RNA sequence: GGGCUUAAGUUAUCCGCCGAAGCUGUGGCAACCUGUGUGGUUGGGUAGGGGAGCGUCGUGUCAGUGGUGAAGCUGCCGGGU
């Protein structure tokens, strides 16, 4: 039993007990969120249509906020003297999938 | 107030020599030569972080094409069928299904076949 | 009871000195003069 | 008055300054941007001026 | 505010009373003005005896080191050119004075504000004098410790013959001694308290009063 | 380029898809405008103009700290646009 779910314009193949690296959401740690499912597979049984995917709820809980890798941008063009330094971290949020109830 | 440059100067040199700590020849030993490669490295990394989207989408599309052609359906017809059926599972999850859960991918192929315009 | 370490200038009273020709992230290299010509090196008299 | 629906389908790069100013006056700012205008002859004129850059509906 | 207040002359235990004129010892404390006056003070204190030799002042270097062309070396004009080791310094320091011509009204007002801040904070004491007869440092150390703390300013004004108080407080190293005609904003701000002699306060008030 | 007429050529037409740092989705940063609950617009860039900073040395003051080890040098593990 697993679900193709969506969260923040990006999709994940989740299962109960999995830990997913979700785009940062406002809900506080230890609370629970519902991930919108786009597909459910229970083994030789594939729920795909919107009416049935409406009835299924993928519930998960927030664990904490984690940061991505530190990215170092150095925009550069030769023979002009142009440089531009920048950095990025791209915080996300841990999620633990607790249940896929049809 | 005479100021000696060395203590402040060495900082960027240490930074660059650390950033260039896998390069071949002078590019990992000499600050000036390491500096030139770090400019190229940064440009390449920026370009490739944006080309990575296309590279992985191409890989997913190839795998989906192979998996659907195994079912007698081309990639374009498969994607049009999914779009008409209204299943918005993306190239990525579809490729993961093709590699891992081939039965679920084949069920999606049947969905696309049924949702074809048949015209 | 000010004490000497609480004396600070009014905001905007001490503009930072612009230091020129110290990198390409500021007025660097040509030092705000452009390339070639009389103005690249000295000046032009006001009567000329 | 039929409330013309105008959307930008081509970029303003390399177009004539006339065309770019017409897009600005229509309020279109990006490709795919949509504005609603009255069925007024001035707006019909802007649409026909940038007819190669936008599409119009009702 | 221009309120004149009353402090009590002490001489250790108690004595008559003295008036703080108000127009000085009670005015606004313009922090930017005080900062400018103090900075100008320290700039005037600067000595500025620093110098370097330019390429014209470095010894030697008269002739062209070699021919302009044919040698394969860079064109050089003198061995004392700035880019040479041992050559002249381009824009190194030269002797100068750092004194600033701060206006009289600004300097005085700053002094008034500096005095007024700790007048309102009650850090000015007035004593008839320190020490009696002959002069020790032990005595005044006491008189002042009885006053309060040890980051002190003393005013004795009497520029010619107040040797008793001056030489008593001269060696404390947490006391700054001044004549009333030399109060200056820097020292007033640096002081945590001021103790005036009776004559010191009287002479400062007489020198400047409305 | 391989190869292609058994078009993978030309042409008319129809149905799909691929395809960019364009657009959209999601998350972070920033400039400006606006009534100031919202929101809107914007952020490629040489010469160059404006704005705000990092690091080095000296120094006033205050708080200090240092053979139970300062400076410097050199690892590791981290942090910031
Ligand atoms: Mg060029
Ligand atoms: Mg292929
Ligand atoms: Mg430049
Ligand atoms: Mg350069
Ligand atoms: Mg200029
Ligand atoms: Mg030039
Ligand atoms: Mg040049
Ligand atoms: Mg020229
Ligand atoms: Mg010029
Ligand atoms: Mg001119
Ligand atoms: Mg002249
Ligand atoms: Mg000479
Ligand atoms: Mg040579
Ligand atoms: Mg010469
Ligand atoms: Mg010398
Ligand atoms: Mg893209
Ligand atoms: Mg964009
Ligand atoms: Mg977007
Ligand atoms: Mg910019
Ligand atoms: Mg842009
Ligand atoms: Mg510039
Ligand atoms: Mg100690
Ligand atoms: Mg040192």
């Amino acid at each position: 039993m697993y679900a193709i779910v969506r969260s923040g314009g990006r999709q994940h193949k989740v299962a109960v007990g999995d830990v997913v690296e979700i785009d940062k959401v406002a809900d506080e740690a230890g609370s629970s969120i519902e991930l919108t499912p786009l597909l459910v597979v229970d083994g030789e049984s594939v729920t795909s249509d919107k009416d049935a995917l409406g009835k299924v709820k993928v519930t998960a809980e927030v664990l904490g906020e984690t940061k991505g890798p530190k990215i170092r941008i150095l925009k550069y063009k030769n023979k002009t003297g142009y440089k531009k330094r920048q950095g990025h971290r791209q915080k996300y949020t841990q999620v633990k999938v607790t249940g896929i109830e049809g | 107030a005479r100021v000696k440059r060395s203590v402040n100067a060495k900082k960027k040199r240490r930074e660059v020599l650390d950033q260039a700590s896998g390069y071949r020849g002078q590019r990992s030993r000499l600050y000036r030569k390491a500096k030139e490669q770090t400019l190229h490295s940064a440009t390449y990394s920026f370009r490739d972080r944006r080309a990575k989207k296309g590279d992985f989408r191409s890989l997913w599309i190839q795998r989906i094409n192979a998996a659907s052609r195994a079912q007698g359906m081309t990639y374009n017809r498969f994607i049009n069928g999914l779009k008409n059926a209204g299943v918005e599972v993306d190239r990525k999850m579809l490729a993961e299904l093709a590699v891992s859960d081939i039965n679920a991918f084949n069920s999606l192929v049947e969905v696309a076949k049924a949702s074809q315009p048949q015209n | 009871a000010i004490e000497l370490h609480d004396l600070k200038p009014a905001p905007g009273a001490h503009k930072a000195k612009t230091r020129v020709g110290r990198g390409e992230g500021s007025k660097g290299k040509t030092a705000g003069r452009g390339t070639k010509g009389t103005g690249a090196r000295k000046n032009v008299p006001e009567f000329f | 008055m039929s409330k013309l629906k105008i959307t930008q389908i081509k970029s303003g790069i390399a177009t004539k300054p006339n065309h770019r100013e017409t897009l600005r006056s229509l309020g279109l700012k990006r490709i795919g941007d949509t504005v609603i205008k009255e069925d007024r002859p001035e707006f019909r004129g802007m649409v026909r001026t940038v007819r190669h850059l936008v599409t119009m509906e009702e | 505010e221009t309120k004149t207040i009353d402090v009590l002359d002490v001489k250790g235990k108690k004595a008559g009373s003295a008036e703080l004129p108000g127009d000085l010892f009670d005015v606004n404390t313009n922090i930017p003005l005080i900062h400018q006056v103090v900075v100008a003070q320290l700039a005037a204190a600067r000595q500025g005896t620093h110098a370097t030799k330019t390429r014209g002042q470095v010894s030697g270097g008269g002739k062209k080191p070699w021919r302009q062309k044919g040698t394969g070396r860079a064109r050089q004009g003198s061995t004392r050119a700035p880019q040479w080791v041992g050559g002249g310094t381009v824009h190194g320091p030269q002797p100068r004075s750092y004194a600033q011509r701060t206006p009289k009204k600004m300097v005085g007002a700053a002094l008034r504000g500096a005095l007024s801040d700790m007048a309102r904070d009650n850090r000015i004491f007035v004593v008839t004098s320190l020490v009696d007869g002959d002069k020790p440092s032990t005595k005044q150390a006491k008189a002042v410790l009885s006053g309060l703390a040890e980051l002190r300013k003393v005013l004795v004004v009497l520029d010619r013959s107040d040797e008793i108080d001056w030489l008593s407080v001269r060696n404390l190293s947490e006391v700054h001694v001044l004549a009333a005609d030399q109060l200056n904003t820097y020292d007033v701000v640096n002081a945590r308290t001021i103790v005036f002699s009776q004559a010191g306060l009287d002479a400062f008030v007489g020198a400047r009063s409305a």
